[PDB]
């Protein structure tokens, strides 16, 4: 996997 | 004050870490992902789309005798994987580890992307990013960090992830039996809301380190070490049969692998990433390709330092009116 503000 | 809250995998993937968070009076216990990648504090709720919530523990203001409307305040945000949510907003006590603010900005989801709702072991989000990057409109709100940090012994929040394992969120004071050696202290930018900072090098497994600089995002709410095209490619060299897969979107490598570690700069200072940390297992159930821990950030605009390589160190998010940040090894 997860990526968290784009 | 301080605080001090443990921090559990989500999974035997430490695919991300969810920590216990009280909200309301009478407590409503949530676990959250903090994410110092992110600067909304979120929360599935009596609010969300009962279609899109599948086991989570939901927050319900109607409950709490110090809830009270955000009247009129909205908020909607997008993540780098592609998931996202909105709703409407609270204010509200929250607690985390015995620190308590009040008044702090809870973000009730209306909706959550399919992401979330597929996964029933986070409740919702803690953002510990600043809080330029909050998503409340029309009056953008402080991050829980900001709003404690008057109150906290010294401006400060720790983290320390476990490797398959338990770890620690810190607030206001700074375990020194959490790590060996010294915290090698380096300079943070702003000027995107994140924790933004320049490792100054690489090495692979028992190489030479590389000086060069690799600007970067210090990022608990990503799972992986995501980097320039070259470094990468420079690790998964030295892994027999690895390869870069569209179809799985990222390197893989042979399950039957033994990993090289990766070590990253920190000023004149050096982090170790144990091999072992960088396998996150079969692609799909039984196969025997395995996913990377480190991937390219060409798709993505920036590097980002997530857990694979946040774990392998003691962090200090320093928000002192200068803010920095200490890696320490462990």
């Amino acid at each position: 996997x997860v990526v968290x503000a784009x | 004050s301080t605080g001090s809250a443990t921090t559990t995998p989500i999974d035997s993937l430490d695919d991300a870490y969810i920590t216990p968070v009280q909200i309301g009076t009478p407590a409503q216990t949530l676990n959250l992902d903090f994410d110092t990648g992110s600067s909304d504090l979120w929360v599935f709720s009596s609010e969300t789309t009962a279609s899109e919530v599948d086991g989570q523990t939901i927050y319900t203001p109607s409950k709490s005798t110090t809830a009270k409307l955000l009247s009129g305040a909205t908020w909607s945000i997008s993540y780098g994987d592609g998931s996202s949510s909105s709703g409407d907003v609270y204010t509200d006590t929250v607690s985390v580890g015995g620190l308590t603010v009040t008044g702090q900005a809870v973000e009730s989801a209306k909706k959550v992307s399919s992401s979330f709702t597929e996964d029933s072991t986070i409740d919702g989000l803690l953002g510990l990013a600043f809080s330029t990057l909050n998503t409340v409109s029309p009056t953008q709100q402080k991050t829980f960090f900001d709003n404690a940090k008057a109150s906290l012994d010294s401006p400060v929040f720790t983290a320390d992830l476990g490797y398959h394992a338990p770890g620690t969120y810190n607030f206001g004071f700074i375990d020194t039996t959490a790590y060996t050696g010294s915290i090698t202290y380096t300079a943070v930018s702003t000027k995107q809301g994140f924790w933004e900072w320049t490792s100054t090098g690489y090495a692979v497994g028992s190489g030479t380190f590389k000086s060069t600089s690799i600007d970067g995002i210090a990022d608990t709410g990503t799972t992986l070490l995501y980097l320039p095209a070259t470094v990468v490619s420079a690790y998964w060299a030295q892994v027999s049969g690895a390869k870069s897969s569209s179809s799985v979107g990222g390197y893989v490598f042979p399950c039957s692998a033994t990993l090289p570690s990766f070590t990253f700069g920190v000023g004149s200072a050096r982090i170790v990433i144990p091999g072992d940390y960088i396998d996150f297992g079969p692609i799909s159930t039984g196969s025997s390709s395995c996913f990377g821990g480190i991937q390219s950030s060409a798709g993505i605009g920036i590097n980002i330092f997530g857990d694979v390589a946040l774990k392998a160190a003691f962090v200090v998010f320093n928000g002192a009116t200068t803010p920095t940040l200490g890696f320490a090894s462990k």
